[PDB]
């Protein structure tokens, strides 16, 4: 059962023998070695890592879950830097194939892709920002895909 | 060319194969002669059973045991090779009066080899 | 993949220590940690200079199968022609010694060709393989029960 | 006769051929059609002989191109300088170098990797040196920071030399070719001007710098106490209290009187037993020896003073009966082809780097070396390892010189081809020599593997068991013994302590230990001999079957890099002289493989370890090598199960990134089986059926999706089963020996 | 022996004759191309099969298919 | 180093007089560097009869 | 003159903008480091 992990037991377990295990090293050194304020920032980002992960859900491993459904208390999880993600590829892929039908038709197809013409490929690469209703009006103009081209045998 | 000179030829000449003329039988009775006498070696002093008294006996009935292979394979050679009957050594008959020298030959050299194990 | 993993979770039931797994199997150490190098020590004692016990014959199976494993990249990485040119220096020395030149082949030694190349060294991939993992899964659960 | 003519503005500077790759190639300057070109592009970058025929604008280009090596070493001394500058607890580690471990990586602080930054003393942390540079800065005198800051800055000054230098030497003055074949002139300045002046000059640094450091440090002198090296030569009075020869002056060495420079230069041998180092009298010493006998080595050639050999009268002078003309060509053969050039010096070079290893486990020179094990183990250990690549490059090379550059009318009847007429006879003896080694270096271990696990271990080769005491090595080791007495007679110890006298401990460690060799350590020397036989099998089959085979009788009118010649003779993939040199490394990481597990697991059980109360003894494995080396599973299970041990538990530690190029290091191996394995007849139409997938969706790349061809499909197999490989290793070792030395 | 068939591809460009280092291939007059050439092989005997034909063919799709079929002495190509 | 009696440079000058007789012999031309090799040569050989003369008996 | 042609090639172009993205990685997880929300 997935407990929410702010107040699961292994979870503070984890707690104490990381900042303990980590603090062990901080006592070889004096109160004012940059190594001893190097490892006092190290125990802040160890109770800043264990306070930032109160709202998930970490079950009798005491190590922090996650949930894939959608269920939109588990969507900064996993939901929200999905459409974020795809939102980045489409990004990406939207310039490249941009970029590929813009030097389809050039003079010297190959010598366009050692040499990227950073003019053009800025073009590309900033005005592919809205590829959902950019690339779905392509799609509706019917020039997204193609058609009858190369195959084998059959 | 270089490994050919008329020392080489002297000594393979009169080997117990390229010697002129001996019947089969005695022809590989000395190549038997020869290797059953070796064979016994290596079987008395390395052999698993060094740590009892049958340390000659084994080499006997172990080497022997590579013999019966031995002379198998011979007449598996002069069986699928060697088809024509010219009677000598590229024959059937030759080889298998070959093979039967080396094995009659190859046990008294064990035999031999057991009998001077004593000394 | 599919046996390692059944293992290694039957290998966390059985012992009981289901957390074993469940913290350390995610992350490829906790295989070859957890799994592999703490699961293969009844395998790998399996004979000592000290002494020997009843998974000999499977820890001499395991290593017999590595062998079997690794001569299968003697055929998969390292093709004919390599050796269609050197059978043919085996062939010159055979042809060329005194004593043995009589004793002739019939069927002409010639290297195997990339078909069978390939199939023997799929062959020595498979028996090791499986030989290795028949003799890991036996002598590990042999030898954290019975 | 000797003269320097030099062209002057070459080649133009501009940066317009930049904007044209594979400017270089005419076979090449088509562009992209496939992406082919793109892996050919770096595929010819270097293949000098094969941009244009004309010798003097190809060694021009190497020439030229050597001052960027040289650049990039400059530039990576210079790096090390600084890291040992700024980043390094050198100055620390100067004060007690058997407590601080050595550190100069500091990691910087992302998510987590800040934990690999290792507290190792010093008062500040960081990753652990494995390669040694704090021994060779103790050795070499640096006191403090600055001498590294300016060192380093001098080696980006020399690093601005060698760019300009190259820049230099290429554009604006380049040479002629006749400045290249004045052979005997560079024999002459190597021999001489290069390698007796760098000996002696650094016996200049010895004398004048170490041995009053490190007496100093020898006498235990905190580093601020220290003069430095510049107050030395001020006064000689500072250097007459350590050395008492100094007050003499000169004057001893110009009236022959060289009993009187005992104090600086003697030859002692064996170690120092405070700093665990060799005497640097002796390494002085011993500097001097090179100086004056390459001083000596150098004048053997005649340049323009009619005084001194030339090469060709030489080489014709060997007009032996059984060679027939002799070495008539050879003079000929290796002014006129790089290639060949390049075989002699990599196997030079790789075979001295072998040596090198050896020599530095069992003589440490630098002071408190052999007290940390990892930098005595990794420095045997790469060392060993370029030791054996640079080998392969020899086997490749004298291929590239068969294929290329072997012309019947310069090379006829004499010592070169007349092993070509035989070589049937050269390669089926290496063919029996491997399969007799193979029997009796391998079919030992699985007879040893049987008898251990069928019970019978009376009939294993143990020390109990049917003994094979290596006779040989023991009688000359012993003879290693009696030297420093008997023959070497003014010598006063041996010339290791892995021959004679009881060890040499610094700290409770045990710097050399006197290795005792009994019937496993035979066994393994003859894997050592089998798997040298083999690679030695497959790169002279890659030489002598390099130009004109028996199964293909035309390959130099194929190449070098071909992949094959197709199905025909039943198949002849992976036959050409290079595919010979992609067997080599395969066997060249087995070699290697088993040479440093020899090393460093008999010195784990033999050597190395701590020492307790009364000079009693402690080894890492405890002894565990003869009873254990015999077989595989003892091998396996004793070594590879058990040493393992300190790299997988090694998370959560500043020993866990090794446990990370562990794991990924057999990624990169097990990666490597895709490439060798499969072939481009699968891939490129798998690769062509997404090409449809690009088709369909009008993302056609233009450069056309080939996939590699078989010769790179094969060479990036060799590259990572190398890399994966390799780092297994390094990772495994560097993990064992921090972990615990 | 390893059948070579030439099909009706062959324009005659002649890099096979010249890229086969056995001769197993000729060009013979053949009046439907433009040089009037198309290759002919005749003596399939000594026919290694090793495809280095089919390398230097600049036809559409390999006018000179090599198919693997005997394997007598001389097809393939051992010394001894 | 003494003076004219029998001392060190007394068994130099024979060394360097044997040295450039064989310079008379190895490619035995009358110029400069019959001197500059030979009595370099000759130099060397009373180096090392010099020193290894020390060590193994009397100077 | 032609040095920006170079600097508008394939590995250079792409070292220059696969060391950008990597600095927007590193320099966008020193700033806010543990980031498995949103
Ligand atoms: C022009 C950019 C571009 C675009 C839009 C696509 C799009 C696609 N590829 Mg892909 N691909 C690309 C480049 C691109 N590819 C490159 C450069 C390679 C060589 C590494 C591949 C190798 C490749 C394989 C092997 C496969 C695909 C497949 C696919 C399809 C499924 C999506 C997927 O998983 O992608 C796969 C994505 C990758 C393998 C990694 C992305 C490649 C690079 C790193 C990003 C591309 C950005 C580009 C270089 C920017 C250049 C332009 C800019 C400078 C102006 C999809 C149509 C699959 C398919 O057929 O599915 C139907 C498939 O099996 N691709
Ligand atoms: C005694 C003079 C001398 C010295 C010291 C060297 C030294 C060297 N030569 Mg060299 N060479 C010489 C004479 C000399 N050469 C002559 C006369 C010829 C023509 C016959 C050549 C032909 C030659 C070739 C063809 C090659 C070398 C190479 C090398 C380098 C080998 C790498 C090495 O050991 O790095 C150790 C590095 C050092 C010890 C640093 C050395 C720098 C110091 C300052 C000496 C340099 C003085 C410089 C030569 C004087 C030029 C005069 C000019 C400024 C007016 C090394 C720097 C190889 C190389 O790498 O190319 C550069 C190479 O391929 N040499
Ligand atoms: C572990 C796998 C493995 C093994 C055992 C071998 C073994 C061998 N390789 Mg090799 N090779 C391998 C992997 C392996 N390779 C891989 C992965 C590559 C990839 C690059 C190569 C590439 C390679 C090249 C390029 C060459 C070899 C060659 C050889 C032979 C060297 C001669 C020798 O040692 O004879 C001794 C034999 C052994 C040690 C094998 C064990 C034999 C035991 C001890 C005795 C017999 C067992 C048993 C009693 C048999 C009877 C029972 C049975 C009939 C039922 C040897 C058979 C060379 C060759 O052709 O021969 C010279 C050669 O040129 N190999
Ligand atoms: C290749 C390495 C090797 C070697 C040297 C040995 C050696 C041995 N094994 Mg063995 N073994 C090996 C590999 C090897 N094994 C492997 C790989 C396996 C597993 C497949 C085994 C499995 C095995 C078992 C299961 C047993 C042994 C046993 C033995 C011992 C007795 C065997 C015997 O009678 O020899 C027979 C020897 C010969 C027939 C001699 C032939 C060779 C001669 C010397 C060649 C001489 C030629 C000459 C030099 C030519 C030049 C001179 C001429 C020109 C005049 C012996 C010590 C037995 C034992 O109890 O151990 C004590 C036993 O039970 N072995
Ligand atoms: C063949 C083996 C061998 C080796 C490697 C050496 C090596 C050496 N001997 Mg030596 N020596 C040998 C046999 C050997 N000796 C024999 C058989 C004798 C008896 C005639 C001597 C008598 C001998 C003397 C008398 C001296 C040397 C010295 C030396 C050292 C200086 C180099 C040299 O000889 O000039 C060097 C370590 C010298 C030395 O110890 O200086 C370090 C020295 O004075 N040796
Ligand atoms: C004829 C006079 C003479 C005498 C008595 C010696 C005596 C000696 N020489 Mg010697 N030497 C001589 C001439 C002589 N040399 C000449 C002409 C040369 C050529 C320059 C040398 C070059 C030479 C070298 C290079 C070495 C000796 C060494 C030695 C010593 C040990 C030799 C040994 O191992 O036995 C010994 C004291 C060795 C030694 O240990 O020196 C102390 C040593 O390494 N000698
Ligand atoms: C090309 C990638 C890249 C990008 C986008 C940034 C972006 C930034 N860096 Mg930066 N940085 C980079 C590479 C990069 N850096 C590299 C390679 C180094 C090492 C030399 C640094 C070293 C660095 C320092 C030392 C600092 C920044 C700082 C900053 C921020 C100031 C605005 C900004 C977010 C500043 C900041 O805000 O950090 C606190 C700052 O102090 N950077
Ligand atoms: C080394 C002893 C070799 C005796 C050869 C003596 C020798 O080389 O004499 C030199 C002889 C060449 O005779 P010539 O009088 O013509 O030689 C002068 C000319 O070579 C110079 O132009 O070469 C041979 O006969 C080749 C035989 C190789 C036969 C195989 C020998 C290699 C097997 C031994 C490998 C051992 C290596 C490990 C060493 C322990
Ligand atoms: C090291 C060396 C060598 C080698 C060795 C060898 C090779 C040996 C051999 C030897 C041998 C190997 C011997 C043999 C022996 C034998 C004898 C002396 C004979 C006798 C006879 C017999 C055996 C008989 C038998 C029999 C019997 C008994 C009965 C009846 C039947 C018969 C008749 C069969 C040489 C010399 C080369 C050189 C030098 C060195
Ligand atoms: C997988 C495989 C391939 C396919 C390998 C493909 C073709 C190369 C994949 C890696 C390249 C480098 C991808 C190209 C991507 C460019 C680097 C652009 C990406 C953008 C940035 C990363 C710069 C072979 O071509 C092959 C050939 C012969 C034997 C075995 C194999 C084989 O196993
Ligand atoms: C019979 C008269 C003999 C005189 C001997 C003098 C011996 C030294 C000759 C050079 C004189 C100067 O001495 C040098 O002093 C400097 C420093 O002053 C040092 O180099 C050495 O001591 C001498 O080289
Ligand atoms: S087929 Fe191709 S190769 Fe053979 S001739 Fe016609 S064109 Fe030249
Ligand atoms: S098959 Fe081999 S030999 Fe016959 S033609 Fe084609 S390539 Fe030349």
């Amino acid at each position: 059962v997935l407990t929410p992990c702010q107040q699961s037991e292994a979870f503070h377990k984890r707690e104490i023998n990381e900042v303990r295990t980590l603090e062990n090293r901080q006592a070889n050194y004096e109160a004012n070695s940059p190594s001893y304020l190097a490892l006092q920032s190290q125990i802040d980002q160890v109770h800043k890592r264990f306070d930032k992960y109160g709202t998930l859900l970490c079950g009798q491993d005491g190590l922090p879950h996650l949930i894939t459904d959608g269920d939109w208390r588990h969507a900064r999880e996993f939901t929200i830097p999905a459409l974020l993600f795809l939102y980045i590829t489409g990004w990406i892929g939207w310039v490249g194939r941009s970029y590929l039908k813009y030097t389809k038709e050039t003079k010297n197809p190959t010598e366009q892709e050692i040499i990227l013409d950073v003019p053009m490929a800025l073009k590309y690469m900033l005005s592919g920002f809205l590829w959902p209703l950019s690339a779905w009006q392509e799609y509706r103009s019917g020039q997204l895909l193609a058609k009858e081209d190369e195959i084998t045998v059959s | 060319p270089i490994n050919s000179s008329s020392l080489t030829r002297a000594y393979l000449s009169q080997l117990p194969i390229y010697r002129r003329g001996v019947s089969p039988f005695l022809r590989g009775l000395e190549i038997g002669m020869a290797h059953g006498y070796f064979l016994i070696g290596p079987f008395v002093q390395l052999g698993p059973l060094r740590n009892t008294d049958i340390k000659y006996l084994a080499g006997l009935l172990s080497a022997i045991g590579l013999i019966v292979i031995l002379t198998l394979g011979m007449l598996l050679y002069g069986a699928v090779s060697f088809t024509n009957d010219s009677q000598d050594l590229e024959s059937v008959d030759g080889w298998r009066q070959l093979a039967s020298g080396f094995l009659l030959g190859a046990v008294g050299g064990a035999g031999f080899a057991y009998l001077l194990l004593t000394l | 993949w599919v046996t390692f993993y059944w293992h290694w979770k039957h290998l966390s039931l059985w012992q009981g220590n289901v957390a074993q797994f469940n913290e350390s199997s995610t992350y490829l150490m906790g295989w070859l940690r957890d799994y592999l190098w703490l699961n293969s020590s009844p395998l790998i004692n399996g004979y000592n200079p000290y002494g020997m016990n009843s998974l000999a014959v499977w820890s001499w199976m395991f290593l017999f199968a590595h062998l079997v494993w690794a001569t299968g990249f003697m055929f998969l990485i390292s093709w004919r022609g390599y050796w269609q040119e050197l059978i043919e220096t085996l062939a010159w020395a055979h042809e060329r010694t005194p004593l043995a030149n009589l004793i002739r082949w019939k069927d002409k030694p010639v290297a195997l060709s990339i078909v069978q190349a390939r199939l023997v060294g799929l062959v020595h991939f498979t028996v090791g393989y499986i030989l290795t993992y028949a003799a890991f899964v036996i002598a590990s659960t042999a030898g954290k029960f019975s | 006769q000797v003269k320097v003519v030099v062209d002057r503005d070459v080649v133009p500077t501009s940066f317009e051929k930049w904007a044209k790759p594979g400017h270089f190639s005419r076979s090449l300057a088509k562009g992209p059609k496939t992406t082919t070109w793109i892996w050919n592009l770096h595929a010819d970058a270097h293949d000098f002989d094969s941009h244009t025929s004309s010798l003097e604008e190809v060694s021009r280009k190497i020439f030229s191109a050597h001052f960027g090596q040289l650049a990039i070493i400059f530039i990576w001394l210079s790096g090390m300088y600084f890291h040992g500058a700024r980043f390094s607890n050198y100055v620390a580690w100067l004060s007690n170098p058997t407590g601080i471990k050595p550190s100069a990586q500091v990691v910087w602080p992302i998510v987590g990797q800040q934990i690999l930054n290792a507290d190792v003393g010093g008062g500040m942390q960081g990753i652990q040196i494995t390669s040694g540079l704090f021994q060779l800065w103790r050795a070499s005198g640096i006191v403090n920071e600055l001498q590294l800051y300016v060192t380093a800055l001098g080696g980006l000054g020399m690093a601005g030399l060698m760019i300009f230098a190259g820049w230099f030497h290429y554009h604006k003055a380049a040479p002629k070719l006749e400045w290249f074949q004045n052979v005997e002139s560079m024999l002459n300045h190597h021999l001489a001007g290069l390698l007796g002046l760098g000996s002696l000059s650094w016996a200049g640094h010895q004398i004048h710098v170490s041995l009053p450091i490190n007496k100093l440090l020898d006498a235990g002198v905190a580093p601020s106490s220290i003069p430095l090296p510049h107050e030395f030569i001020l006064n000689r009075n500072l250097m007459a209290e350590l050395y008492p020869s100094f007050q003499q002056g000169l004057v001893p060495f110009f009236t022959l009187n060289w009993k009187q420079y005992s104090d600086i230069l003697t030859f002692k041998g064996g170690l120092s037993p405070v700093t665990g180092g060799l005497w640097l009298t002796d390494v002085a010493h011993h500097h001097l020896a090179i100086a004056v006998l390459f001083l000596v080595a150098g004048h053997m050639y005649r340049t323009n003073w009619g005084i001194g050999h030339s090469i060709k009268q030489i080489l014709e002078a060997h007009k032996g009966p059984l060679t027939g003309e002799g070495h008539k060509g050879l003079y000929e053969i290796l002014t006129t082809s790089w290639h060949a050039n390049l075989a002699i010096n990599l196997a030079m070079l790789g075979s001295l780097s072998i040596i090198v290893a050896h020599h530095m486990y069992a003589m440490p020179p630098y002071p408190y070396l052999a007290t940390d094990y990892p930098t005595q183990l990794s420095l045997f250990t790469h060392h060993m390892w370029i030791g054996g690549f640079c080998i392969v490059g020899a086997g490749a090379h004298a291929a590239i010189y068969m294929v290329r550059d072997y012309s019947p009318t310069v090379n006829f009847n004499n010592v070169l081809d007349r092993m070509i007429r035989h070589r049937d006879a050269i390669i089926s003896h290496l063919n029996w020599v491997c399969i007799f080694l193979g029997m009796h270096s391998f079919g030992l271990y699985i007879h040893n593997d049987t008898m251990r696990a069928l019970g019978r271990a009376q009939d294993m080769f143990s020390d109990t068991a049917i003994q094979l005491q290596p006779v040989f090595a023991q009688w000359i080791q012993q003879i290693h013994t009696l030297a420093p007495g008997n023959t070497a007679v003014n010598a006063l110890a041996t010339a290791s302590y892995a021959f004679g006298a009881d060890t040499v401990t610094v700290g409770s460690k045990i710097a050399m230990m006197p290795i005792k060799l009994g019937t496993a350590d035979f066994m393994v020397h003859h894997i050592h001999a089998f798997t040298i036989h083999v690679t030695t099998l497959i790169l002279l089959k890659g030489v002598l079957y390099a130009r004109n085979s028996r199964l293909i009788p035309d390959k130099a009118n194929l190449g070098f890099r071909f992949p094959c010649d197709g199905p025909g003779r039943g198949g002849t993939c992976q036959v050409s002289a290079w595919d010979h040199v992609f067997l080599g490394l395969f066997w060249m990481y087995n070699a290697l493989s088993i040479v440093i597990f020899h090393f460093s697991w008999k010195m784990q059980s033999d050597v190395w370890g701590t020492v307790t109360s009364n000079g009693a003894i402690s080894h890492i494995t405890g002894g565990n090598f003869a009873q254990s080396a015999i077989t595989i599973n003892g091998w396996l299970r004793d070594f590879l199960w058990a040493q393992a041990s300190q790299v997988i538990q090694s998370y959560g530690s500043s020993l866990s990134a090794y446990g990370l190029m562990f794991l990924g290091a057999h990624f990169v191996w097990a990666f490597s089986l895709m490439f060798l394995f499969s072939g481009r007849g699968y891939w490129q139409e798998l690769i062509e059926s997404i090409v449809w997938a690009h088709n369909k969706l009008k993302v056609a790349p233009a450069i056309a999706p080939r996939a590699l061809s078989i010769t790179q499909g094969r060479a990036v197999g060799v590259a990572h089963y190398l890399l994966g490989g390799i780092a297994t290793t390094w990772a495994f070792f560097l993990a064992r020996i921090i972990a615990v030395g | 022996a390893h059948t070579v068939k030439i099909y009706d591809n062959c324009i005659g460009c002649t890099q096979c004759v010249r890229a086969c280092p056995l001769d197993v291939l000729e060009m013979v007059p053949w009046d439907g191309c433009k040089a009037g050439q198309m290759a002919s092989a005749p003596r399939t005997e000594d026919c290694v099969g090793c495809k280095r034909c089919e390398t230097a063919c600049p036809t559409d799709f390999l006018s000179i298919r090599v198919y693997l079929g005997g394997e007598t002495t001389r097809s393939m190509g051992l010394a001894y | 180093m003494i003076t004219i009696p029998y001392t060190i440079p007394t068994i130099m000058v024979i060394s360097n007089l044997v040295g450039v007789a064989v310079g008379r012999y190895a490619l035995g031309r009358s110029d400069l560097t019959q001197l500059i090799a030979s009595m370099c040569f000759g130099h060397i050989i009373g180096v090392g009869i010099v020193l290894g003369l020390s060590n193994m008996g009397v100077i | 003159m032609n040095l920006k042609k170079y600097l508008s090639t394939a590995p250079v172009v792409a070292t220059l903008w696969l060391f950008l993205t990597a600095g927007i990685l590193i320099e966008l997880n020193r700033f806010f480091p543990d980031s498995l929300f949103y």
